Formats: structure tokens, C-alpha cells, sequence
């Protein structure tokens, strides 16, 4: 079935998470608000991911 | 048994690969291949076109009925001796192609870097004997225009009028089982996880199924431009575009000029991505140092090659070669289609960058492939958010109905296509302000240049991912997107305020 | 007698072709190629534009005097010498080429592929006795520096200030008779039926004269731009420009590259769309294996040429070879000019299709040939039909005096032109809202898209007809055409209602 | 003494060109090419931006670490062992190289062409006996994998983990100190005479540090293109995008196709300009006859070359060929960078432009040369001025502003960069409307078109700055600006009459 | 002298055209009407370009 | 130091008036008014460009 979807700028910020500590910040890959690239907590980007796993259910068979 | 074709093919075909014959293979394959429900014939819209004069080449086990004229019946030498003036060119070519000097290749000696094509020979007359084409001591003689265009290994005559064919695929295989089984592999290789693309798909096996499919390909008038598309797609039905008639050349093939035809354009550039990377260039400075009559399992040992080519790569596959080339694919070229950019983290996509890792590291290190796949990804992703804020602008636009004429003049597209918003239909037709401008140039934002973007990624050309094709001409939409998008709410405003006036 | 000319110019030059001798055929083709009133000179807006610097090589016998420095009195090897280091490149160029290496052609051998230089070589020199140039029994010696540049077989001293010349088509053709006649024919063989196009046009023998006569080139300021349009269109005046000097090689002129430059671009994508088609893919696989020293005549068989080229498209004319391009011709690039699409189903375009037919099935089948052209031809239409919906929009707008700044900010163009819709002045000068931005669009569309479109589908390139070229393009500019139309009809509503208001 | 070394560099690293050794000449450039105040390092924007994996590669002096595993210790030979199946290519590449063949380079006759080579080898020689890392009897041997990725003339075991480097120009200038130092020596004959680019730029040694110094680049979030950039521009830090690892050959280096993957594109399309181009077009269709293994200086007479290359006109200066390729740059690519219009004519261009004449004078008359690179500067000028008065347009827009979006939906871009109009940053970074579209499409017709229109008459393709490059597309947007400015104009107008109606 | 113009469309179904009957019935190769390709009448087309033939007159020298 | 600076459209006037007099009138290489390239007297252009030369001051270092 179908995986749920997730925004690339989310997959970017998952990506830059990848092993770090969920207290992380990451610069974004992709948003800049008030002349900065955004930051991301990477607990927050890590959350985000899993819920959508959750929703994808057997549709994910593993991976990152 | 093929040992290079997959055990999903004889699990497909319900064959045991450890007992099946070639001529029961060979059937198994042909059954499926000619099955309608597995893509053959004119598909689910066959009720809404008809060929036109070239279907007949391009479909031939649909559409090809041999000419009218001339009332011939012809033997063997009978074909060469009148097409040398008919169509002399194809004779000059058959004549020094290999299929016309067999004799040649059993003469071939074990040093002879070309000496794997004597045991081709013999697996082909093997094929040939399972097959009852060939008897159990006799020699294929020649593959000459009766084989191909009539029947393998004819001894007698042939009708013109009633029994010339144009070769599919499935002819081909009568003799080259191993390779018609390995590109029919493809449609058991290449099943998604989520089923981003249909089983099978995208591969060359089905490039024609896919074709036909396609709902504006099927619905739109301009049959002459459909067959354009049609041009590029016919890989299923016949064998000869890599390998053109009539020389019927592995050399050939090998080029990269061979896929160049095909995959190049506004929504996939792989032949300029590639041939401007310093690969591409390396190969076209070194083409001539190269010897392209060796197989691509020998090409960077005993052919010289240094720099990568497109059949090297993608025909590539845990260090061996077959016309598969579907397994190493993660992207797909289009990296906007629902669950590709999602599934390129998973355990399936990062077993094919295993496979990939394989094959750069004929060259590189695994540390320098890795961190340049690790740059592709993220950089068609940066592509992908880039689309995906200009997408989610317009989108809303179709949804408040704000696109211009959307409610005013947005005539349905032809049947079977059902109207909706920034759908493939909308490249190839139009009428009124179906489709609005924003909504077109958003579409072309993921169809041409993501899809340009993540090819030059792939490809490794810079310019081809920041510049010139990609970031650059996206940003350009999202500029002119949000530049009408303000412009449209200014507009409206404006109107409010008449609105205002006009209650007094 | 040529054999190879039309009676068409033997006709046109009042010349019988049973009696007249090359000197009489040369002096009347220079006559007729020398007269103003034929295409010689400024042209008809010569009082509009003056030379520039390069506009001495460019149009010679109009513009060109010998420096005036250095002061040197010079004979035939004093030329080479001091050029050869002045100009050492070109003294290096010319002694390797065929012109410095006379003998060398006398002593060929029947067997040898290039024999047919000989026979060549034997014409000229009959074409120079002929003329008083070379002695009956006079051999000539060699093509030298000052054979072109001062006078051909001159025996003395030259004054470099005085009798220094650049040599043009007539030059050449002093030898070169029969080239240069059949070059010349061009003028005579291509009659539109209902003028479609100027008679003799579009030819090589008269693009200069087409580029002069292009009003806007006469008229518009910017000369370096507009001398970039005169580089493409010299061959009129001089022969060089495929046989480049100062070698001379007809083997170069025979490669596709050699119309490269001239035959590209965003109103005729030739060289693209051919390269891009199997036939240029396969020409640039398979350059190395053919023998492009052969005459064309030969290609297909001593040269091994399998795949088709430019030249051996365009001068094959009814199983011959000539430096004439014109007789094939029916669309000539530019569907939409008028009377070309209601002339495709001519007799007249019909035995040119016949003629083309023959062109393709020294490989094809007619059969496969005839359904390639008649997709070609059907395509073409379905894109004409296209832009003509979208020119029927903007036109009206004209019609109307609806477009941006039409009544407001739409200067005259530069004289002698004069103002009007959808100008191909418009595509080289601009100023204010002359144009308007969809009439430049529409424009464009058939101008470019339409027209590459063509090309396309004439040249094989299934991506230059859908995708990427033509259609996918001739899409996008219906769409704009169409959003601003809707764009600017609910402007104008939003205006009417503000005046209303207005009016209280 | 190296003679090809200009006196400006000398001077600038204090040292006597008559008593510097070779040591000391190496290590004064090694010391200013490493000095971060001389472009080493991450630059001024460090704080901005991080290296992304690939980034070890594009500049390993700053960020490369040998590879944690494997954890092996490896003598000379053992590189070779493990890598022949590690990375297959790079070994075979290199074994028949000439860095892997030193014995063949000593046994070159002073009749053969490719004889200077072996002079090269003893300078080679004399430089590291000079630097102590050869004896002073001591023979190079090979140049291995263990020579330049760890250290030259190792004589003992490396640790994998420890000891690996990238090659950085440094590493190879150890050897090749003339061909580094010719490199270097751009820093120091490149001064404009007003400041109109940095001093030493553009060139290939201070590619990188540019690249670097680019604002957008240090601030865009989107690392991965950000590395596209720098891809096109890792000349200052490696060696080896010429002449490419691991063949190193010099004669792929003097292919045009060595120089595409880089000057090509949007802003600079010099490989699609000199290719279409009669020059390049020769250079394709003649490569087969030239031997490119003759240095630069022999290829117009031994190497039978008669069409001039990119290499060969840009490496060129005053009768020698060196690695320094800024000695002749007038235009420097984009014509609007303030006073490089205005200093045209300047005595100092005019200097470089004879340096111009006497490259093209190798082939062309003086007189030739000269009228073309007339219409090269005016022509040049021609489309700086178009697109000044769209400029000045769009810009008054700005400071008006009136731009759309301008002061409701225009974010200010990614530190460190400032908000501004028609920026650099604008083309890499887009949010609302910043840029407006107006604002995008008049900076792009500098940038890219105008640019393309001097690369195109630079390079003499009269397409690329007349119908389809430069001029053409430079039209457009002038129209499509005029027209929006019309547009913008009306609506203002429009609701002007709106707040009159809300004043009554 | 000058050919009386024939609309793209019209050649086109003229074309289509070619060796059916006037009853015949075919698609349009260019127009969509109503989520449709329009269907044209032979023997309709035939008489349109018959018409701009007879004002072509001499013009036209013959020809399908 | 910085040049003053100079619009195209002067310096092809400039290079126009080269080696011509002060009352010689040459056409625009950019300009075109009224339906007419506009016509340009040298010594408007050579005053126009010395005066930008003289707030160049040493900056400019010799030249046309
Ligand atoms: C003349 C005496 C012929 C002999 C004997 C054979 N062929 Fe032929 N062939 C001939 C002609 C004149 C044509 C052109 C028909 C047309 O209208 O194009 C052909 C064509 C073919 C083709 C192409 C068929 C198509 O639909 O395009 C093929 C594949 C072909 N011929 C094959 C063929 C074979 C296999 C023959 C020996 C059994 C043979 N031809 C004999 C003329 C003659
Ligand atoms: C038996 C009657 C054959 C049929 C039908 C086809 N091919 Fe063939 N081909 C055949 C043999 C015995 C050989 C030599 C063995 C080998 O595999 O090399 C070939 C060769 C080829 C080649 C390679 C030619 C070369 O580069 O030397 C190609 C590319 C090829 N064959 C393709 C091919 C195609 C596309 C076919 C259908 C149109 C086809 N063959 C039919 C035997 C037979
Ligand atoms: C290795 C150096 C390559 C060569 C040479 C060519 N291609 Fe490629 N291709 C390569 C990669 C790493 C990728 C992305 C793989 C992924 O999905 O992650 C691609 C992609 C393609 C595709 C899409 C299929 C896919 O694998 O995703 C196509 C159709 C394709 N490439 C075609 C192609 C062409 C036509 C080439 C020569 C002109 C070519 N490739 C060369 C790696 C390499
Ligand atoms: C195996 C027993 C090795 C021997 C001995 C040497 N090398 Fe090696 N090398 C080896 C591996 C498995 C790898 C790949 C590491 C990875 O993750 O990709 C490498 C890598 C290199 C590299 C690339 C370094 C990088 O950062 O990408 C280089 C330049 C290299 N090796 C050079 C090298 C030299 C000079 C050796 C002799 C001193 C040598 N290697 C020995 C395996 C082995
Ligand atoms: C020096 C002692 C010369 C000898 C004797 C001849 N040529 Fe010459 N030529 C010479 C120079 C220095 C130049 C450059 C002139 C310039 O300002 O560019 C030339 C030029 C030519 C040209 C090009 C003319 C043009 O308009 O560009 C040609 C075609 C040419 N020369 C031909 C030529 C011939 C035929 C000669 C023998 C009769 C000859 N040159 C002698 C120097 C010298
Ligand atoms: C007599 C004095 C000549 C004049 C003037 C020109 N050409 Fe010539 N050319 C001449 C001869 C006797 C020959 C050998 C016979 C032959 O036709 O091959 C040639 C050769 C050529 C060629 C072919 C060279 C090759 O490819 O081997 C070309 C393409 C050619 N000539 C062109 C040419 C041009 C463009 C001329 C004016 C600039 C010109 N020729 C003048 C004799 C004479
Ligand atoms: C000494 C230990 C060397 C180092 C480190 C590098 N090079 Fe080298 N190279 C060396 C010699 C003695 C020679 C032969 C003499 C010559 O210059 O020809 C070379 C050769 C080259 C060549 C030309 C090879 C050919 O085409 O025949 C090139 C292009 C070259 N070298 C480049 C190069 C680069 C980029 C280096 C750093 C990565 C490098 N060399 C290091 C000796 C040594
Ligand atoms: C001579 C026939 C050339 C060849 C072949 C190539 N280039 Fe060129 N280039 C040439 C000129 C006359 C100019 C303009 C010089 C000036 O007035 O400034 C250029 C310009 C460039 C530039 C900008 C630097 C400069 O000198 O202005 C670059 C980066 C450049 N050219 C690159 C380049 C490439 C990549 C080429 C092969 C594809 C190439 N040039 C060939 C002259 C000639």
C-alpha cells in the first residue's frame, strides 16, 4: 500500500538528524524566515517521520 | 537454464529454472509477452485511436500486414539478390553485420577478445535445436531477411505477400533467448515497495504498454505527434534501437549516442546531463582509444574504457551485465511521483545504492560514490521542497477556483481524460484556458525542470542542477509564481473595492 | 555542356545547351550573378546601411579593396613565402590541400577511390582552356595564393595594394564551373507554383540577397548584431563556407558539421534535430568507419556510409548529386507562410515527395518512407493548426487595437520599415510596446517553435516535435496567449465597471 | 630561473628570479597559496556555511581526513595490489599513464614531437633533488599512487588511516612547479585598471576562494546545489579537471571537451558557442587528424591542428603557452560589471586586444582579425545597451517602489547577504517576491543572455548573439518588461480612479 | 496566381479524407468540442477545400 | 580608482566619432526615434565622454 506522504523539506530535515540526539538543532536544508535559515530540533523532525510511519503501517518495510 | 535472468521471471512464468528447456522458456516468455492483459495489443483505450501508416512498424503484432505489392515468392538468396537493388543500403549492412558471417564467429580463436560471441553462436543454435528450428547436427548457416522476415532457418519459399513480418521482440528471442529473457525480466524486477510506479515500470519491457496508456497519448487528436511519443516507446515491441537494423551492432549499442535518441529532452536530459559531465566528455574525448566490440563485462579490462558510459552503468548489476535495467532504480527520473522521494530512505532503496556504490566503485572510492549519491539525494530533494512551495500556491488557487478562467472557460480535455488540476493530459493538450498559465508552469516545474534537476544530479553535470537546467529555471517559476500570485490577489482586492462602490 | 544542369538555366541565360562552351555558360552565369537587378550588390535599401569592417569579406566584389599596407610587389611563391609567416596556418593548410597538390590528382590511379578527381581535374582545366586562362596543352600547375587572390594562372608580379582580391563564388567557378553552374541553377529550379516564396528562394545562390533584402536587417542600428545574420547567409558570394579554407576539403563539406553553423538555431534546429535522430546518432557512432573522401555519389557504397547525412539527403536529386539543394524542397522550414500548407497536396509538392520517397529507399521501403512523410507532413499541419488558433486570438486583439500600449507606447519601427502585426522586424527591434508581448509570443511561435517543430518531424527527432521542440513548446504559448486574453478580458470588465461608476 | 613565470610574481613573493631555487620557489607560492588572506580556507562566510561530504574532495587542504578504514599500513606496491580490485579503473588508468611510465619518457628521440616531455621529466627531477625528496644521482622512478596521495618519493609504509591525502595544485606543483607556478602567476597578472574584478580574477587560481566569497553561496540553506557551484570551480584546489585523474594526459587536457563541463551554461555558454561555431566545428570534425599529443606550442605544425581550440587561444600569450590564462581578458564574460565597458577602450585593453590579433593572426589577415574583433566589442556593446534601458526601467521600478510585492511580500534573503535589487542572490534564492519577477527576468538578460550574446560573438557563432542566443532573447524580455511596465502603469491608473470614486 | 487559404484543420481533415466516401465520417486530427475529438463528415470537407479550389483557380495546377 | 561611468549607447557613439570632426554626424548604433535611427553629432559625444574622463581623473589611465 501506500506510504503516507512527507514533504521533501521534512526527508531533508530527517536526513540531517540522522544520528543525532533528538536535544539536535540542524539548520534546515531548504526554509529561510526573517532573513535565517530556519533551525530544526531534530526530536521534533523525528516525531514528524514516525507519525507518518505509524500512518504508513506494512506500507513501510523498513529503512531510515 | 539463463543464469542471468532472474528467479522472479521463472517464478512469474511458473517455470522451474532448473528443468525448463528453451523452447518451453522461450513459450512461457512469448505468452506472457503477447497477452493482452500483460500489456499487449492496443491496451485499455484501444476503442479511442487508430494506428496511423508507421503503427505497423512500430506495432507490428498488432498492426503489421505484409505489402500488397510485390506479388513475389521468393527463396532465401532470392531476398538479397533483389533487395540489393530495392533497398541496397540494408543489404550492404546485412551483408557485413555478423548474422551474415556466422562462419566468422565459430572461426573465432580463444584469445580473440571477441571469442565469447562462438559460445553465443552455439547457445543460439542450442535455442534453436530445443525450438525444433535447427536440426541436432546442423549448423545455423546465416541469419539473413528470410530468418528475420519470414521464418528462422526457411529452406523453402516465402509468399511477400503473405508471410513477411516485421521482427518483434519475440522473433528475436527465438534465437537471442538469453536476451529477450533478461529484458523480459524487467517486468518482474522492477515492482515498488509502494507501488510508486506500476510492477514493472518504468523499463523498456513495458515502455509501449506504458505508452499506450497514457491517457492524452490515447485521447488527442494529433495522432502524428502522439506517434512522436510512440517513436521513443517501441523498445517493447521491437529490438532495434540500441542496436539499430540492419548491422545489428553490440558496438553500436554500447555507445552511449545509442539511448540518446530517447532519453533526452525537457522532462528527462540524460543524454546532455551526461555527455556535458566529465564523464560524458572523458568518453567522447577517449571514444576512439576504446574498443566497443568487447562486452561491457570486459569494457574497462580488455576495452580501455576510463570513463563511464550509459549501457556500463545502468546494464550493471552486482558486477554483471544483462539487458535488465531496472534494478539499481530509485528515483526514476521524476522525483515528485507520490512515495518516490519517501521511499528513498527505505531498506529496498538503499540495497539498490548498494548496488550503485558497486558500480561507481569500479572507478572511485566507495567514500567518494557515497558522498556524491549523498549529495544526488539531498539535491533532488532541495529540487523537490522548491516544487513542492510553488505547488502548494497554485494547488490552492485550483481549489479557491481563482485560476485564471477556471470557471469560465476550462473545457474538459478529450475523452478518456478526466478534467482535474496540473495533470500530465495538459502538456500535450490545451484549449481555452484548459490548462490555466500557473497551473502549466507549475506543472513543467516538476515535469521538466525537478525531473531536469534530478537527471543532472544523476548525471553529475554542475550546470545541469543550479544554472542552467534545475535550481535556476525553477527558481524562475517560483519567482513568476508568486509574482502572479500577488498580482492576481492585487487584482482581487482591487475588484473587492469596485464591489464595495457598486453596493452604494 | 554540364550534364548535371537544369534546362531550366540553360533556358533562363538564353543559351542553347548543345552549343554552348564553358566560357560562354561561365560569362553569362557571372552576367546574371553580377547584376544588381538579379541580387548582386546593396540591394534595394542600400541607402539604409553602410559596410562594416568584416563586410569587406563578407560581400566582396561590393565592398572589398586590397589593404592598403603592405606595399609589396609579389610573385607566385612569394606569396607562400612571406605568408608563410605571416599567415603560417593558412600557407600550412593550403600546401596540403588538393589545390597545392595538382600532380598528385594527375597520377591517380582508376582503382583508387578518389579517381574520379582526375576526371575532375581534366574539367577544370578544359573549363580554363576554354576561357584563355590555361594553354590546350598547358597543365595546370597549381591552385596558389595567387590564383585566387589575384588571378588564376598568372604568370608575373602582383601589386598586393592593388590586385589582391577576396575570391568569391565566381572565383571558384572559373574553374569550378560546374559547381558553380549547378549552384547557380538553384535560381531556376525553385519556382514556388503560386510564389510562395521568391523564385529561386530559399537557395544558397540567393541568401545574401535575402539577408540584405530583409528590411529589418536594412534598418535596424544595432550593425554588429545584424552582421551576424550576413555570416549565415554568404554563400552566395563565396564558396567557403562548407569546403572551409584554406584547405578546401570536400571530404569536410560532405560531414553534417559543416552546415552546423548556419543550419541551428531557434528558427530552423537542424543540426539539433538531426543529431538528436537515429540517423545523426548513427553518423556520429559510425564517422570513423566511413570513407568521407569519397565523392557522395559513393557514400553508401566505397564509403560504407550506412546512416544518412545532410548532404546526402539534400544534393541527392533523382539518383544524381549536385551543389543544387533546391529541388526537394516543399515546406522550406516555415509551415505557416502562406500558401505552403494548401500547396502540400500539389502534383508540384508530390513529385518532390516522389523525389524524396527515392532519397529514403536507398535504405527504407518505400512503404516505411511513405508512411514517415506522411506523418511528417500531418504533423506539421496539426502544429500549424495550433499556432493558427492562437494567431487568430492575438490578431484580433490587434484588430481590435486591444494589445499592451497599442494606442499608446507603440513606436514606428526604424525606416524604411513599416508598422504592422506580429513583424518579423519584431523579433530584431523593439522599442516601448512595439511589440506587444503576446504578439511576440504568437510570433515566436510560429517563427520558432513551430517551424523547429517542423524541422523535427522532418529530420526524425520524435523529442523535437513533442517535448522538447514544437509541440510541448506551442502548448505553453497557447496557454499564455490564452490566460492573458481572459487576463485582459477581465481587466477590461473591471474597467467598464469602474466607469460606470464613473459615470455616476 | 623558470622563463615562463612572469617578473609580477616573482615580485610578489620577494625572490630573485636568477638565485630562487626551485625549493624556494615552491615554498613562496606554497605559503601565499595556502595563506588564507590569499584566498585559503573557508574564507570570509566560514561562519555561514559547512562542508558537505563531498566537500573533502573540493577542497581537502581544509576539510579532507583519510578514510577511518581500512586500517592498513602499505608500502608503494601494495597500493597497486589491493586497488586493482578496490578501484579497478584508477589503477589501470595509471599503469598506462606516463606517471606510471617514466622509463619511456627518458628513451624519447630528440626527432620525436612528444620529445619535450623528457626535458619535463629532468626539470621534475632538478625540482625535487632541490626540495631534497631525490637524490641528487637518484632517478625518479614512477610517479604511484603512494607518491602523490602521500608523499613524493616514499620510500617506507604508509598508514591508510593517517597518512592519505587528497592531491591538492600544491601537491603537484612539488613536481610540476613551472606548470603551479604559470598557475599561480594569475594572481599576479591579473589587475584591472580600476578595480573592475578582484585582483587575480577571474582565474583558474582563485576559482575556489570566489566561489567561496559568493554571498548566496555561504548563505543558500540548499548545500547540495551550493556544491554544484563548487564543482565548477575546484581549479585553485586540484589539478586534475583538465587533464583528469588518473590518466593525467595533457592531451585530453588541450580537447575543447576538457574545458565544457565547466564554461558552458546559462551565463557562459562558451562550449556550445565555439562548438557551433565554423572554428569548433572544425576542431569535431577534424580531431581525428590532429595529434594531440603535441604540446600547444607545436600543434599548428606538428600536430596538424588548423582550427584553433580553447586551450590553444586562451593558453596563448605573446608567442608561448603557459597554465596563466588571464593575460588577454577584456570583456571577462558579463559586459555590465561596472567599468568593464568603459575601459574597453582603454590603453590596457587595447594592449590585450593586440595580444588578441597576434593569436588570430596565426591563421587570419591582421586585417581580418581586427574587423571581427571590432564587431566582437561593438556587438558586445550593442547588447549592453538594450539591456541598460531595460534596466534602467525596472530599476527606477525598484526605487520607486512599485516592483510587485515590493512592500507587502518581500523577505529579506539568507544571511549574510543585504536586500537589494537585482542581486546575484536572486538567482539562487527566491522567497514571495523577493525578486520580483520583473526583477528576475531584467537581471537574468545581463547575466545569462547578455552574456551568451559577448560568449557568442567571443567565440564566432552568429546564431549565439543574433535569432537564438543574445540578441533574440534579449528582445523578449525587453518587450515582455515593456509590457508588464504597461500593464503596471494601466492598473495604477486604474486604481487610482478606485480611490477617487472612495474619496467621493 | 495565389492559392485561397485552407486552414491547417481543414487540410488536415481533407487529408483524413482521402479515398473515403462523402458519407465517411472521420476525426478531426485537431479540434476537441465537448470532451471530443470533432468528427467530420467527408463529403463536408471535400466541399470546403473544393470551393477555395475554384477560387484559387488557375493557382491551382492540380493535386489531391 | 573607479570610471566614471559610461552607457553603451555613448561608447558606440564615441567609437562611431572616431577619427571623424566635431561637426560629422553619425548614425546610433542603438537608437532609433520617430521611425528613424537617430542621428548623432560627434562633438556631443566626444564633449559627453571627455567630461566623464575628467571626473575619472587618474583612473583613467590613457586610451581612446
Ligand atoms: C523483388 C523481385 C523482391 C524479392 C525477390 C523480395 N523482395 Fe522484399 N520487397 C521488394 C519490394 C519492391 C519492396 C517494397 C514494397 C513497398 O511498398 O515498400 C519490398 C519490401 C520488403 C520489406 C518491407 C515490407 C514493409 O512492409 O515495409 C521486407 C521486410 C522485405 N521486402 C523482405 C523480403 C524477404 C524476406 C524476401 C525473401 C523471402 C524478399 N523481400 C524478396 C522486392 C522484393
Ligand atoms: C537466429 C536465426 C537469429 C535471429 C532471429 C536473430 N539473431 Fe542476432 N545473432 C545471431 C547469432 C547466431 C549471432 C552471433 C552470436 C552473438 O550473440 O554475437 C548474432 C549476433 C547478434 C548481435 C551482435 C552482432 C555483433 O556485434 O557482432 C546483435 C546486436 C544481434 N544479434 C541482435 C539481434 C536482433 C536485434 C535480432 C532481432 C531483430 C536478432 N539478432 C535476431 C542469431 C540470430
Ligand atoms: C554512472 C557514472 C552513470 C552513467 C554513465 C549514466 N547513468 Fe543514468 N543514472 C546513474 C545514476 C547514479 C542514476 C540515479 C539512480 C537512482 O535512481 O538513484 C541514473 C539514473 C538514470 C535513469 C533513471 C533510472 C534510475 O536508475 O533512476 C535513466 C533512464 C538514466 N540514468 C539514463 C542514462 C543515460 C541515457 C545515460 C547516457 C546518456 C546514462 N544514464 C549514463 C548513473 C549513470
Ligand atoms: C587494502 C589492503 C588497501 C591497500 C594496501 C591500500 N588501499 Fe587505498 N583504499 C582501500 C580501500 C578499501 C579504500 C576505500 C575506503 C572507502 O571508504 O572508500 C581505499 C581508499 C583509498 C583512497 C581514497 C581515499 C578517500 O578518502 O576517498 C586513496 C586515495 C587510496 N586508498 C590510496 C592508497 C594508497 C596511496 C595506498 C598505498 C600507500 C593504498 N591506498 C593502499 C584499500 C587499500
Ligand atoms: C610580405 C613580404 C608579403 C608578401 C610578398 C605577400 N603578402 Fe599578402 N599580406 C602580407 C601582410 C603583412 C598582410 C596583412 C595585411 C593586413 O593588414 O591584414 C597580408 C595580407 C594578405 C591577404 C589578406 C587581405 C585582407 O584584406 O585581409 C591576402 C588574401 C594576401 N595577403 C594574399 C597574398 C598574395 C596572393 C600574395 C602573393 C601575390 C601575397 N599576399 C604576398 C604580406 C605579404
Ligand atoms: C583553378 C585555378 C581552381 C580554382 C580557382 C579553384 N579550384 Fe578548387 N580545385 C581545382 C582543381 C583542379 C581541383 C582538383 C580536382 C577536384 O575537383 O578535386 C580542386 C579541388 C577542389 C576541392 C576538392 C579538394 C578535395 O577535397 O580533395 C574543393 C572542395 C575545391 N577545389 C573548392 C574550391 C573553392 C571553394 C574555390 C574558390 C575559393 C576553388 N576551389 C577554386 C581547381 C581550382
Ligand atoms: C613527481 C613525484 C610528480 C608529481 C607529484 C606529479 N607529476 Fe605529473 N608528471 C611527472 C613527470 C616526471 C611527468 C613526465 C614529464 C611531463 O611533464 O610530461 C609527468 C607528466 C604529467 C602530465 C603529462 C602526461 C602526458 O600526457 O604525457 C600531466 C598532465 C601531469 N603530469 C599532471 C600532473 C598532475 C595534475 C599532478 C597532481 C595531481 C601531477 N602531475 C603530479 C611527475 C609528477
Ligand atoms: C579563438 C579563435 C578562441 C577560441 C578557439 C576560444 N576562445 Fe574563448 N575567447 C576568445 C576571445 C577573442 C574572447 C574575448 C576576449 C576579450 O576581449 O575579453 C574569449 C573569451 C573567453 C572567456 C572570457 C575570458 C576573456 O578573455 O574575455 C572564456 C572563459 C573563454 N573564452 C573560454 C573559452 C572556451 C571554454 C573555449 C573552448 C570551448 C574557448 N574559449 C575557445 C577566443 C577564443
Amino acid at each position: 500500500s501506500s506510504l503516507a506522504p512527507i514533504s521533501a523539506k521534512d526527508m531533508l530535515d530527517y536526513l540531517a538528524c540522522k544520528d543525532k540526539k533528538p536535544t539536535d538543532v540542524v539548520k534546515s536544508h531548504t526554509e529561510v524566515e526573517n532573513g535565517k535559515i530556519v533551525r530544526v530540533k531534530c526530536g521534533d523532525i523525528v516525531a514528524l517521520v514516525q507519525k507518518a510511519r505509524e500512518q504508513s503501517g506494512d506500507a513501510w518495510q523498513g529503512g531510515y | 537454464d539463463i543464469s542471468t535472468v532472474p528467479d522472479e521471471t521463472y517464478d512469474a512464468l511458473k517455470l522451474d529454472r532448473g528443468k525448463a528447456t528453451p523452447k518451453e522458456t522461450y513459450e512461457a516468455l512469448v505468452k506472457r509477452y503477447k497477452d493482452p492483459a500483460h500489456g499487449a495489443g492496443k491496451g485499455t483505450m484501444g476503442d479511442y485511436w487508430e494506428p496511423i501508416a508507421i503503427s505497423i512498424y512500430m506495432d507490428p503484432n498488432t498492426f503489421y500486414k505484409p505489402p500488397v505489392s510485390p506479388k513475389e515468392v521468393a527463396e532465401r538468396k532470392d531476398c538479397v539478390e533483389c533487395h540489393s537493388d530495392e533497398t541496397p543500403v540494408w543489404v550492404r549492412a546485412w551483408k557485413r553485420s555478423t548474422h551474415a558471417n556466422l562462419d566468422k564467429i565459430r572461426n573465432l580463436k580463444s584469445d580473440d577478445p571477441l571469442y565469447y560471441k562462438k559460445g553465443k553462436l552455439e547457445e543460439v543454435e542450442n535455442n534453436l535445436r530445443s525450438m525444433g528450428k535447427l536440426g541436432e547436427k546442423e549448423t545455423l548457416k546465416e541469419v539473413g531477411c528470410i530468418d528475420c522476415h519470414v521464418d528462422v532457418n526457411k529452406k523453402d519459399k516465402a509468399d511477400h505477400t503473405k508471410d513477411i513480418r516485421m521482427p518483434t521482440a519475440d522473433t528475436c528471442g527465438t534465437c537471442h533467448l538469453r536476451e529477450f529473457a533478461e529484458r523480459e525480466s524487467e517486468r518482474d524486477t522492477m515492482v515498488w515497495p509502494n507501488g510508486q510506479w506500476p510492477a514493472g515500470r518504468p523499463s523498456h519491457a513495458l515502455d509501449y504498454t506504458a505508452n499506450i496508456e497514457t491517457t492524452v497519448w490515447a485521447a488527442m487528436p494529433q495522432r502524428e505527434v502522439a506517434e512522436g511519443c510512440t517513436m521513443c516507446h517501441t523498445n517493447q515491441n521491437k529490438c532495434d534501437n540500441c542496436h539499430t537494423r540492419h548491422e545489428f551492432s553490440a558496438a553500436e549499442s554500447r555507445k552511449p549516442e545509442a539511448c540518446a535518441t530517447c532519453h533526452s529532452g525537457v522532462d528527462h536530459n540524460n543524454w546532455e546531463a551526461y555527455t556535458m559531465s566529465k564523464h560524458g566528455k572523458l568518453a567522447e574525448m577517449n571514444r576512439d582509444k576504446w574498443n566497443w566490440e568487447v562486452r561491457l563485462k570486459d569494457a574497462f579490462s580488455k576495452g580501455g574504457q576510463n570513463a563511464p558510459t550509459c549501457a556500463a552503468c545502468h546494464m550493471e548489476y552486482e558486477g554483471e551485465y544483462t539487458h535488465n535495467i531496472t534494478r539499481k532504480t530509485r528515483w526514476a527520473n521524476y522525483p515528485f511521483v507520490p512515495g518516490i522521494a519517501e521511499n528513498i530512505t527505505s531498506d529496498w532503496s538503499e540495497a539498490r545504492l548498494d548496488s550503485w556504490v558497486l558500480t561507481c566503485t569500479q572507478c572511485h572510492s566507495e567514500r567518494f560514490a557515497r558522498s556524491y549519491l549523498d549529495l544526488m539525494d539531498k539535491g533532488t530533494l532541495e529540487g523537490l521542497a522548491k516544487y513542492q512551495e510553488a505547488n502548494a500556491i497554485v494547488h490552492k488557487m485550483y481549489e479557491d477556483g481563482t485560476l485564471t478562467g477556471q470557471k469560465t472557460n476550462r473545457p474538459n480535455p478529450p475523452e478518456p481524460e478526466k478534467p482535474g488540476f496540473g495533470i500530465f493530459t495538459q502538456l500535450f493538450w490545451s484549449k481555452g484556458n484548459n490548462p490555466a498559465s500557473l497551473e502549466l508552469k507549475v506543472l513543467e516545474m516538476a515535469e521538466n525542470n525537478l525531473a531536469k534537476m534530478h537527471v543532472g544530479l544523476a548525471h553529475v553535470n554542475p550546470g545541469g542542477w543550479t544554472y542552467t537546467e534545475g535550481w535556476g529555471p525553477m527558481n524562475r517559476a517560483y519567482v513568476e509564481i508568486q509574482d502572479e500570485y500577488t498580482k492576481m490577489q492585487e487584482l482581487s482586492a482591487l475588484q473587492a473595492r469596485v464591489n464595495k462602490l457598486e453596493g452604494k
